[PDB]
This record gives structure tokens, sequence and C-alpha cells, in this order.
């Protein structure tokens, strides 16, 4: 509630909309509602053409009623459309990941069960290296960028979690 | 929770701070408020004296009033202005049953804010910006000059105070102010010379400028005291409250480490 999409939304706007480097958004386990409200508000803005392909944005959607390995993985899928529009095409892409917390707590939800002994609050003992093999991967190389807007939902406003 | 009693933790702690320094600085001014009192006391009762030796009795006829009520623009001080203000209201409400109109003056904006919803109608004028420099005798010849100019002549008047005692205790006085008429009218003044209704003016204005200097004086020390005491009463509950908290938060803690280490084994032995 402190205005993290609608932040991300002004970003989207601004930046997406005054570049040329073929923005991509990953929805990691945010509302349905949300997200349909940002694909009609993309469309209307032009930044999104459904007739004769001009579009700059490709949206990626793993939303809150999917099971937790799709919410952990949906993040990787953006990711790795980002990875194409940077590596073999030199361009230099944008990456809006929403929520990405929503990336954690999947991975909280998948170590649950498989089979694996808790760490500290509840995560995985898997969750600084699994969030850090992702988050390597969006980096600025030779070949091209990717800046990352990268939405992440605090528990409780903690900061410590 | 743990994040709850941290916050409360830290705001207690630094008002506790910030009392300690108030006592402190009270304390300080305190010092020189009372090195200044004593001249000033030994002034402005020997200003009184005569109206000691001669046993002015007082107006029993006359109709109207004039009330002073010293005290300061801040508070935070203890029962000083809340004395004051009680003292001054029920005095009102006696004068006025009795038949006697009576308006009142408050020097220090504290007396006057709250007494002015009480008895506004009953108000002739208030003076602010005074408890923050040491009252001097500029202070009393301003007041004075705007009581006189108030057009008021009153046929009587009491100031209320607050009376040094000491640097623990403070005594609500009322003291006297005549007019000129029955000043002139006491036999007991017969034993003076060269006296007539000039001479009885300018004596009498002049000793009303006097003691309200010396009343101010009486009243600016006796606040500072109970403001140096009041801050230490308020940073001795705030440290007693900081310990009590934070035996809770040890316990709390306690008990929070405990409980994500009963989670973590209970949740290895399902394996
Ligand atoms: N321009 C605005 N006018 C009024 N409210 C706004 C505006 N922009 C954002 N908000 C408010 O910001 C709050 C946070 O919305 P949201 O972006 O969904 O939060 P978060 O992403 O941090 O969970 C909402 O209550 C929304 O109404
Ligand atoms: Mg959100």
């Amino acid at each position: 509630g402190v205005g993290k999409t609608v932040l991300i939304m002004e970003l989207i706007n601004n930046v997406a909309k005054a570049h040329g480097g073929y923005s991509v958004f990953a929805g990691v386990g945010e509302r349905t509602r949300e997200g349909n409200d940002l694909y009609h508000e993309m469309i209307e803005s032009g930044v999104i053409n459904l007739k004769d392909a001009t579009s700059k944005v490709a949206l990626v959607y793993g939303q809150m009623n999917e099971p937790p390995g799709a919410r952990a993985r949906v993040a990787l899928t953006g990711l790795t459309v980002a990875e194409y529009f940077r590596d073999q095409e030199g361009q230099d892409v944008l990456l809006f990941i929403d929520n990405i917390f929503r990336f954690t707590q999947a991975g909280s939800e998948v170590s649950a069960l498989l089979g694996r002994i808790p760490s500290a609050v509840g995560y995985q003992p898997t969750l600084a290296t699994d969030m850090g093999t992702m988050q390597e991967r969006i980096t600025t190389t030779k070949k091209g960028s990717i800046t990352s807007v990268q939405a992440i939902y605090v528990p409780a406003d903690d900061l410590t979690d | 929770t743990l994040k709850d009693i941290t916050r409360r933790l830290k705001s207690i702690k630094n008002i506790q701070k910030i009392t300690k320094s108030m006592k402190m600085v009270a304390a300080a001014k305190y010092a020189r408020a009372e090195r200044e009192l004593k001249p000033a006391r030994i002034y402005g009762l020997g200003s009184l004296a005569l109206y000691e030796k001669a046993d002015i009795k007082g107006p029993e006829d006359k109709k109207k009033h004039l009330l002073i009520g010293v005290s300061s623009d801040r508070g935070l001080c203890g029962a000083i202005h809340s004395s004051i203000a009680k003292q001054m209201k029920s005095e009102v409400a006696t004068l006025t049953a009795a038949g006697k109109e009576v308006m009142l003056v408050g020097i220090g904006d504290k007396i006057r804010g709250i007494l002015y919803r009480t008895h506004s109608d009953q108000f002739l004028v208030a003076f602010k910006e005074v408890g923050r420099k040491p009252p001097t005798f500029g202070d009393a010849s301003v007041i004075a000059l705007e009581l006189l100019n108030s057009g008021y002549e009153f046929d009587e008047g009491s100031i209320i105070f607050n009376k040094f005692r000491s640097v623990i205790s403070y005594k609500t006085e009322e003291k006297p102010i005549f007019s000129l008429n029955t000043v002139a009218s006491a036999d007991s003044m017969s034993i003076y010379d060269d006296i007539d209704a000039d001479v009885l003016q300018n004596y009498q204005e002049y000793n009303l400028a006097n003691i309200i200097y010396y009343s101010l004086k009486e009243s600016t020390t006796s606040e500072q005291s109970a403001r140096m005491t009041a801050m230490d009463n308020a940073s001795k509950n705030a440290s007693e409250m900081i310990d009590k908290l934070t035996l809770t938060f040890n316990r709390t803690r306690q008990a929070v480490i405990t409980k994500e280490l009963i989670e973590i084994i209970s949740g290895a032995a399902a394996l």
C-alpha cells in the first residue's frame, strides 16, 4: 500500500515511452486485475500495437493463482526474453520485474515440501544463492545492457526480512 | 512485538534526554533568578513598608476592583499557572457574588489562556513575552503604564503571584493595591506631611510599578525552581519506564528466539 505498482507505472510511462530498446515486463505473482489494467493501458497508450506490430514491450505474466513453481520461474522467463534482446540483438533493454518478493516467497513455498530443512523466518536454505543465480543474469555486458526496475514486496514494512 | 517495544523504547529514551536537558537549563536560569531576587525583595518590601507602618485598612465601601495575575508564557512548570488560575477565578466569583464588579489583568500568556474562556467578559488587558527573559524594572514600568493609561481607575486591587518560599515550595500570595481616594481618606496618613492629591498620586503610581516589579521577580523565581523539579520528576519517571520496557524487551526477544528455534526443529523432525 505504499505505491510500488503506481511507481512502476509512472516509470513504464516515462521511461519505456522515451526509450528505443525493447522493454520487457515480467509480472511475478501479481494481481490479475492489475495485470489486465496494465495491459489495457499499454494498448491505448500506443506502446502495444495489436495491428501492424510496432510494439516495444513484451509481457510475461505468472500471477497469484498459480502454483509456487510458476511464480518462481516466471521471473526467469522474463529474464530469458530480455537476455535475447540483449545478447543477440545488441539492444539496451529495460526489464520491469513486478514483484520480485513474489519470486522469493514462491521459492519459500517450493522449499517447504521439497524436503529441505527451513532456514530463518521460514525461507529456504537456498534463498541467497538461488536469487543470486537469478539476479546475476541482469547485468551490462560488452554486448548490451539490461537496466532492471524491480518492485520488491517488503512483508510488514520490515526491510530486515 | 519486538519492533513495537523498540520504537516505544527509543521514544521514551529521547523524551528522557529532553527532560534532563530542560532540567539542566532550568536550574541554570534559577541560579541567576535567585541571585537577583534577594536585593529586589529588599526593594519591593521597602516599598510596602509604608502601607505596613500606616495600616491602610482598605476601602470597605467601593464597588469596582482590579485583579492582576502573575504567571509566565511557558507551561510545563507544575501547578503554578493552575494555582494562580484557581485562586483568581474563585476570588472573582466571590467578588461578583458580593456585588463588586472586577476586571482582570494577566501578566503571562499562560494565565490569559487558561482564564480567557472562563472570565473573558471580566477582563482588561494581558501581557506576553514574560518568562523567557529575566524580568527587570522596564517590565514593571510598561505594565504600570498600560494599567494607568487603561483609564480604569480601580477602587482597589490585588495582585496574585507565587511567593518564592524556597526550591521546593511556593505559596500563592495576594498583595493589596490601594487607590488615591482611600489612601488619602485613611486617617493614618494624617501623620505624614506635605501630602495632597498630587504627591500621593505620584507615590501611588510609582508603588504600583514597584510592586509589579517585585512580584514579577518573585514569580520568575519560583518558576525556574518548579520547572527544575518537574523536569527531575519527568526524567526519573521516564527512566523507570525505560527500565521496565527494557525488561519486557529482553523477555520478548528471548521468546522470539525460542519460537523460531521450535519452528526450525519441528520442521526438521518431519523428515
Ligand atoms: N495519483 C494518485 N492519487 C491518489 N492515490 C494514488 C495516486 N498514485 C498512487 N496512489 C495510491 O497509492 C497506493 C498504493 O498503490 P500500489 O501502487 O498498488 O501500492 P504498492 O504497489 O506499494 O503495493 C494506492 O492506495 C493508490 O490509490
Ligand atoms: Mg503491488
